[PDB]
């Protein structure tokens, strides 16, 4: 209700008005107000009134001054023109004066729409006279920071009204005006004033084609005046507004692709360019038939700008830039072709795959500095460091293992569709580049151990789990690639799997991705089996599965999946090589056979057995081998060993039924003494009472001694008295047919495991 | 297709977004649903949509129901990307008049994210009928009734306009200036009018074309003008435009409210923008 | 007029005729996917988010 009031002028003040504006002078007698007490809607409509008049008195005000530079001869007009720069340098308020809007009277639906209208106007007429006082200065007039103070006005007016036709045609020809007349501010700067606005613009308002099309009209332009410095300009005021609001990397790419094609004036921005001809190249050294700019010279100048400084800040900008292209350049040219006939767009993509792979292994060449480590460098300047340095390497590997992704598959359709046979196969990535990526990631794994950010780091998994495997390591020319991730995955696991407890604090996540990469590339190349960096790797993870007290935090069931897997998997590959006895011989002594039996051999058989119907990864050796060790773990006792014992057997017997084979009858007289001992003492009618449920080819071998003898002798206990019952009633009158494609039997024993597991720790 | 199709015939938005859903699972993978069916059970939906809530209404969804139509119009163009391929069907095809007509209870049927999804409707509906249209302008210019027994395009331009007096949004007001464009405009739908529905041209006329052509023009939105002056001129090229717009500019102008007038010479400097 | 010449470049990528000066001085300093397009416009609008901007 209350409102500021001035009586002596007729005077109700805007709340968002500065004081010192309405009232400048600092005379003795400081002005007198009232507050006023007003109907709320009465007093908006005064202050909509006055705030009218007052913008038109500031639209006179513009356009005298506008009217009296026009009137200065053609002497006297950089005069004039130094004079007013100095003034507005010299003015406190002239960025916000000649910026500044009414956001709080806008949105009136009474007296809010003039106000827009005269702001328009106010805001093209500020874009005018800052023109004009552009166009009068000397062209190459020394400028530095403060040519922003001039320029934000421009942007500030693209800001409230970028949709409107009138506003956005008088900034792009006044922005053309200036990059022609500052023409040398403009080739090394200045575009870094304005690009990152207009790309802002251009992403926020996708859903107008006409400001699009006004904005790309204005971009070709610049790159018809400034051709390469112009993009690399672009790139930079590009970079920081990249994300993975924020410019996308979508518009980015749409905005090149207008660039390289010609686009037509639909406002009519040239018309209104002072040096209306012909846009030439404003530097004679880029004078040339250069009017189109393709993506692959984007490429070819971010990578340029890379090769240049590889650990400059504006390299990993570039680096950024170019993340954001490639993804978006190989899908343009899978669309591409996949819109035309095959024929002809085949050696056209195949063409443009060899210049992207060139362009690429240029950079990668050209990047060696960034495959040093770390060198050892308050905590947050380290932590900006580590940022710093995990950034380009990160990026890097990031482009290359896309790009690798994409064109490996995608070369093979197109050399399949090629028509012609002569097209030879071109090993992007060659054997230089692929020692890059290694040695970037060898870098980045030797960061890791120390950061948790390293290890969870996309560009590093990626290239692990994703590169690795697509890489042939057939040739011995590649291997040593290979061979260095190999050992650098040996020595951090060994440097976990050491006396440091401290950094078993590592996250099992990364650790388990970097694993299932490993995994991947042997699964996909078996031929890399017999490097022996892998077999001490697939050791140092089998010593880290089991509880060993560094000469203990168990992994989580990820890691130990994953190595378990490994293992399994190094077995298929090396039938005799690296035996499964060799793999648990270290294991069997007592006080470490609990370990063995609910870390490596359970999870072991239920990965191999379980799957398939059939599991011929594991030969008959190795199952008599494994039937022994559990039956040595029975025979030869805790209840704990016991209970893993009698559940590894169960694992054995469903998920090896079919490998066993013509070993029935041994092993019903083992489970036979196993029943006379009393080696289970609990539990071992539990055994029973799963081998009466499933019916194992066991159980037809066991029921006599079950049903006339074992059920003869009475009972001990309540405990073992329940469990007697349940046989006994399970044995006649019950069919119960349970078991289902050996899918319930395996989710049973992994729950027992599970179970089991969470019991002998607590 | 009968589990799908019975889904449509008398079920709410609920039951029918299920199946259009796994009608777009269907078509993600490229299975060729013929047009001709997916075109009946569309306008069975719609039509079960219209009914339930007229039930609903005399007996006394809105997101779920423009979230039908929205699969509904993606699954009409995903499946016409497969199905009709080399040809445009004419605006007056057998099948293409099916889909204006399904557009046109879409339209009329009842309705942050609520703007999101109108926008998105608009916009695909209006690439439906750039699929339908002869996809190249014509000459601009040349130098009661019944509402049924209209040509279906008649009717779509007509709720069109109705449907344009009650948005302010310049997303909504773009698509559906493009849906007419597609319409008056690369199809000689006023044209025809015209020579065979004197009466509905005259009324349209009027009573909504020119009026609310005017009101879409804003400088702050030239994108909206962009589309709305070569329609506006369409129409003075065709009869009563001329009278109209000879009021319009009159009245406006001549106005004592010195606001209209403020407003009138921006609405006529951004009409020669685009001239 | 110097031109940027980079060594150790794998002999088939020619570098861009960029100029020596202008690169020293730029080193040393559901379908939620089809609303995103209508949600950044509106957002854009917004006089708020003018405001803040």
């Amino acid at each position: 209700h209350y409102f500021l009031m001035d009586k002596r002028w007729n005077l109700i003040h805007y709340n968002k008005t500065y004081v010192r504006d309405i009232y400048p002078f600092r005379r003795s007698v400081s002005p007198q107000l009232n507050l006023v007490h007003m109907h709320p809607e009465k007093g908006q409509e005064l202050i909509q009134k006055q705030v009218f008049t007052r913008k038109l008195e500031e639209v006179g005000r513009v356009l005298f001054l506008i009217s009296l530079t026009q009137k200065i001869p053609t002497a006297h007009k950089q005069s004039h023109v130094s004079m007013l720069q100095e003034d507005l340098l010299r003015l406190p308020s002239f960025p916000r004066s000649a910026i500044d809007a009414e956001f709080s009277l806008f949105s009136d639906p009474q007296a809010g729409k003039e106000l827009f209208g005269l702001d328009t106007l106010q805001k093209s007429l500020w874009i005018q006279l800052l023109e004009e006082m552009f166009l009068g200065m000397p062209s190459e007039f020394p400028w530095g920071d403060e040519i922003m103070l001039f320029l934000n006005v421009f942007n500030g007016a693209l800001i409230l009204h970028p949709e409107d036709s009138a506003l956005l045609r008088q900034y792009a020809a006044t922005v053309i005006n200036t990059a022609v007349h500052f023409n040398h501010l403009f080739s090394l700067s200045g575009y870094q004033w304005i690009l990152p606005t207009m790309l802002q613009v251009y992403s926020d308002y996708e859903s107008n084609p006409q400001l699009r099309r006004a904005i790309e009209f204005a971009c070709h332009q610049f790159y018809i005046l400034h051709r390469k410095p112009f993009v690399l300009q672009l790139f930079a005021s590009v970079a920081p507004l990249l994300e993975f609001k924020g410019v996308s990397a979508q518009c980015l790419f749409d905005l090149l692709q207008s660039l390289e094609g010609e686009t037509t004036d639909i406002l009519d921005i040239l018309e209104l360019v002072k040096a209306e001809k012909p846009l030439k190249s404003l530097d004679f050294c880029y004078g040339n038939e250069d009017l189109t700019f393709s993506i692959s010279e984007a490429i070819k100048l971010c990578v340029t700008v890379v090769a240049y400084a590889p650990e400059s800040f504006r390299s990993l900008q570039m680096l950024m830039v170019l993340e954001a292209l490639v993804p978006c350049y190989l899908q343009k040219m899978k669309r591409q072709t996949s819109q035309v006939e095959t024929v002809p767009a085949a050696r056209e993509e195949i063409a443009a795959t060899a210049a992207l792979a060139t362009s690429l292994q240029a950079l990668l060449y050209s990047v060696e500095v960034l495959t040093r480590p770390m060198t050892a460098p308050e905590e947050l300047d380290e932590r900006i460091s580590r940022e710093e340095f995990r950034r380009p390497r990160e990026s890097l590997l990031n482009i290359c293992t896309e790009f690798y992704k994409h064109c490996g598959p995608r070369l093979k359709i197109l050399q399949n569709l090629a028509g012609e046979p002569r097209v030879t196969a071109l090993e992007l990535l060659d054997v230089k580049s692929h020692m890059r990526l290694a040695e970037i990631a060898h870098s980045l794994l030797k960061l890791a151990p120390y950061d948790t950010q390293t290890m969870e780091s996309r560009g590093l998994r990626r290239y692990i789990m994703e590169m690795l495997p697509i890489t042939d390591w057939s040739a011995e020319a590649v291997r040593p690639a290979l061979i260095l991730i190999l050992k650098r995955l040996d020595r951090m696991f060994n440097k976990i799997h050491k006396m440091p407890t401290l950094r078993r604090q590592v996250e099992w996540e990364p650790a388990s991705s970097l694993i299932e990469g490993v995994c991947l590339t042997l699964q996909r190349q078996p031929i890399i089996s017999f490097l022996p960096h892998l077999r001490s790797l697939i050791n140092v993870c089998v010593n880290l599965v089991m509880g060993v007290v560094g000469p203990y935090l168990s992994p989580p069931l990820p890691f130990s999946t994953a190595v378990v897997r490994l293992v399994a998997l190094q077995i298929q590959a090396l039938k005799e090589d690296f035996p499964l006895s060799h793999v648990i011989s270290p294991f069997t002594n007592q006080e470490r056979r609990e370990g063995m039996l609910l870390n490596l051999l359970i999870p072991f058989v239920l990965t191999v057995g379980s799957g398939s119907k059939d599991s011929p990864w594991l030969e008959q050796p190795e199952v008599q081998l494994l039937l022994q060790t559990v039956i040595n773990v029975l025979l030869p006792l805790a209840e704990s060993t016991s209970q893993a014992a009698y559940l590894a057997l169960k694992v054995i017997l469903v998920c090896f039924e079919r490998q066993l084979g013509s070993q029935w009858y041994w092993l019903s007289l083992q489970v036979k003494e196993m029943a006379l001992r009393k080696v289970g003492g609990l539990a071992l009618w539990d055994f029973l009472d799963f081998i009466v449920r499933t019916r194992i080819p066991i159980f037809v071998l066991l029921r006599p001694f079950i049903q006339c003898k074992l059920l003869a002798q009475p009972a001990e206990n309540h405990e073992e008295l329940s469990a007697r019952q349940h046989i006994s009633d399970q044995l006649e009158r019950r069919f119960i047919p349970r078991p289902l494609c050996k899918s319930s039997l395996i989710a049973e024993f992994n729950s027992e495991l599970k179970i089991l597991k969470e019991a002998v720790h607590s | 297709f009968g589990f799908i199709s019975c889904r449509f015939t008398g079920y709410p938005s609920t039951v029918q977004e299920q199946a259009l859903l796994w009608l777009h699972v269907l078509s993600e993978l490229d299975i060729t649903v013929p047009l001709q069916l997916l075109i009946s059970m569309f306008s069975d939906g719609v039509n079960s949509v219209k009914e339930l809530a007229n039930q609903r209404k005399s007996r006394a969804d809105d997101d779920m129901n423009l979230n039908c139509f929205i699969l509904m119009f993606d699954l009409l163009l995903k499946q016409m990307e497969l199905q009709d391929d080399g040809i445009t069907m004419g605006l007056e095809h057998s099948l293409s008049k099916d889909i204006i007509s399904i557009i046109n209870n879409v339209f009329q049927a009842p309705w942050c994210n609520l703007c999101q999804s109108s926008i998105l409707c608009y916009q695909l509906a209006c690439e439906l009928l750039e699929r339908l249209a002869p996809k190249e302008e014509s000459r601009l210019v040349e130098p009661k009734f019944c509402y049924q027994q209209l040509p279906v395009t008649l009717r779509l331009i007509y709720t069109i306009f109705q449907e344009m007096a009650k948005f302010e949004e310049p997303d909504i007001l773009f698509n559906m200036l493009n849906c007419l464009k597609i319409l008056c405009l690369h199809g000689e739908c006023l044209y025809t009018a015209r020579k065979d529905h004197p009466q509905f041209l005259a009324y349209i006329q009027d009573h909504m074309l020119i009026a609310s052509l005017w009101r879409v023009v804003k400088s702050e939105f030239s994108q909206l003008s962009s589309l709305a002056v070569p329609l506006l001129l369409h129409a003075l090229s065709l009869p009563h435009g001329a009278d109209i717009f000879w009021t319009i500019i009159n009245g406006n102008f001549n106005s004592k409210d010195w606001k209209m007038r403020f407003e009138a010479v921006e609405k006529v400097a951004v009409i020669c923008r685009f001239l | 007029p110097q031109m940027v010449k980079i060594s150790k470049l794998p002999s088939d990528f020619t570098v861009p005729k960029i100029r020596e000066s202008f690169m020293k001085q730029f080193i040393d300093r559901y379908i939620d996917q089809k609303l995103r397009k209508s949600v950044f416009s509106i957002r854009a609008r917004n006089l708020l988010e003018k405001e803040t901007a």
